[PDB]
């Protein structure tokens, strides 16, 4: 359907230690493909999927200048933002931002964004338009007011739109096999006594990709969150994630219990009864 | 391939 | 405010004793980034695991796969360590071969 390119960067201050360490990362959906380490010996950016190694060396050269540029403007950052907030010297704290743009089915532009957080909350963020800036605070303003002069929207829009979009939509041809890939759930249901008068059942999705997907429990029919455990998708390792649903029923009523299994590889939702 | 220089905040 | 991490140990499939696997501890949904896991192979540290790169989700939380090759027998227990700025003594989760 859609795709999605995203970069994740984290700044993060050690005072009494050294220079701040910054991490990026970048994903196409749910795959990571790159990384840069300001702690790493390579100081370069570096492949982290199969279909971007055939990129040559000007790929690497140019995402490295750019991405080490980023590095020393978020340590630059961290420092600024200590004094907007008048903190101390003292503390370690975080910059993390997000940015990247979605392509529709037909590979066509369909948004971009750029979000900014300061120890784990919203700092600032580029409006939808990709023309403007929604602040959170006071320091927040300093910034906008900054980047409105310095005509900074510009150029992430410039950038959203067309490098992020052109690069996203070679990814996905350079990686059909991987990136334009449903794998559906593997699905089983467990059983487990709790009692004479209670069991466990718990719904299985295993080996699935892209990682959205909905499991639910019903009794009866009924939506059913009484009693009910939803653990986090995770990734199985090999790019492929997991999931599971438990709930606690009466024993010998394991027949009124379904779960329903939503996953974009399942042409017709599953359901699964003990 | 990541974005361009970007602002100081 | 701090975030505690959530923690899933787990292996890549559903384990067979003798059969290669993989041991897995995911941390998710903690703040700050500063953390440390590690896989114990009955109460003792496992020497060689590895880690993803640093990422976060929508709501700036940060999220780890910790992970190492492994065979599952009848007698080992394995467990991951969460050493993190919100726990009084790290956390310690055993391998559920069912969670």
């Amino acid at each position: 359907g859609s795709h999605s390119m995203r970069y994740f960067y984290t700044s993060v201050s050690r005072p009494g230690r050294g220079e701040p360490r910054f991490i990026a990362v970048g994903y196409v959906d749910d795959t990571q493909f790159v990384r840069f380490d300001s702690d790493a010996a390579s100081q370069r950016m570096e492949p982290r999927a199969p279909w971007i190694e055939q990129e040559g060396p000007e790929y690497w050269d140019r995402n490295t200048r750019n991405v080490k540029a980023h590095s020393q403007t978020d340590r630059a950052n961290l420092g600024t933002l200590r004094g907007y907030y008048n903190q101390s010297e003292d503390g370690s704290h975080t910059i993390q931002r997000m940015y990247g743009c979605d392509v529709g089915p037909d590979g066509r532009f369909l948004r971009g964004y750029q979000q900014d957080a300061y120890d784990g909350k919203d700092y600032i963020a580029l409006n939808e338009d990709l023309r403007s800036w929604t602040a959170a605070d006071m320091a927040a303003q300093i910034t906008q007011r900054k980047w409105e002069t310095a005509h900074e929207a510009e150029q992430w829009r410039a950038y959203l739109e067309g490098r992020c979009v052109e690069w996203l939509r070679r990814y996905l041809e350079n990686g059909k096999e991987t990136l334009q890939r449903t794998d559906a759930p593997k699905t089983h249901m467990t059983h487990h006594a709790v009692s004479d008068h209670e069991a466990t059942l718990r719904c299985w999705a295993l080996s699935f990709y892209p990682a959205e997907i909905t499991l639910t429990w019903q009794r009866d029919g009924e939506d059913q969150t009484q009693d009910t455990e939803l653990v986090e998708t995770r990734p199985a390792g090999d790019g492929t994630f997991q999931k599971w649903a438990s709930v606690v029923v009466p024993s010998g009523q394991e027949q009124r219990y379904t779960c329903h299994v939503q996953h974009e590889g399942l042409p017709k939702p599953l359901t699964l009864r003990w | 391939d990541v974005m361009t220089y970007i602002h100081s905040m | 405010i701090q975030r505690t991490p959530k923690i899933q140990v787990y292996s890549r499939h559903p384990a067979e004793n003798g059969k290669s696997n993989f041991l897995n501890c995911y941390v998710s949904g903690f703040h700050p980034s500063d953390i440390e896991v590690d896989l114990l192979k009955n109460g003792e540290r496992i020497e060689k695991v590895e880690h993803s790169d640093l990422s976060f989700s929508k709501d700036w939380s940060f999220y780890l796969l910790y992970y190492t090759e492994f065979t599952p027998t009848e007698k080992d227990e394995y467990a991951c360590r969460v050493n993190h700025v919100t726990l009084s003594q790290p956390k310690i989760v055993k391998w559920d071969r069912d969670m």
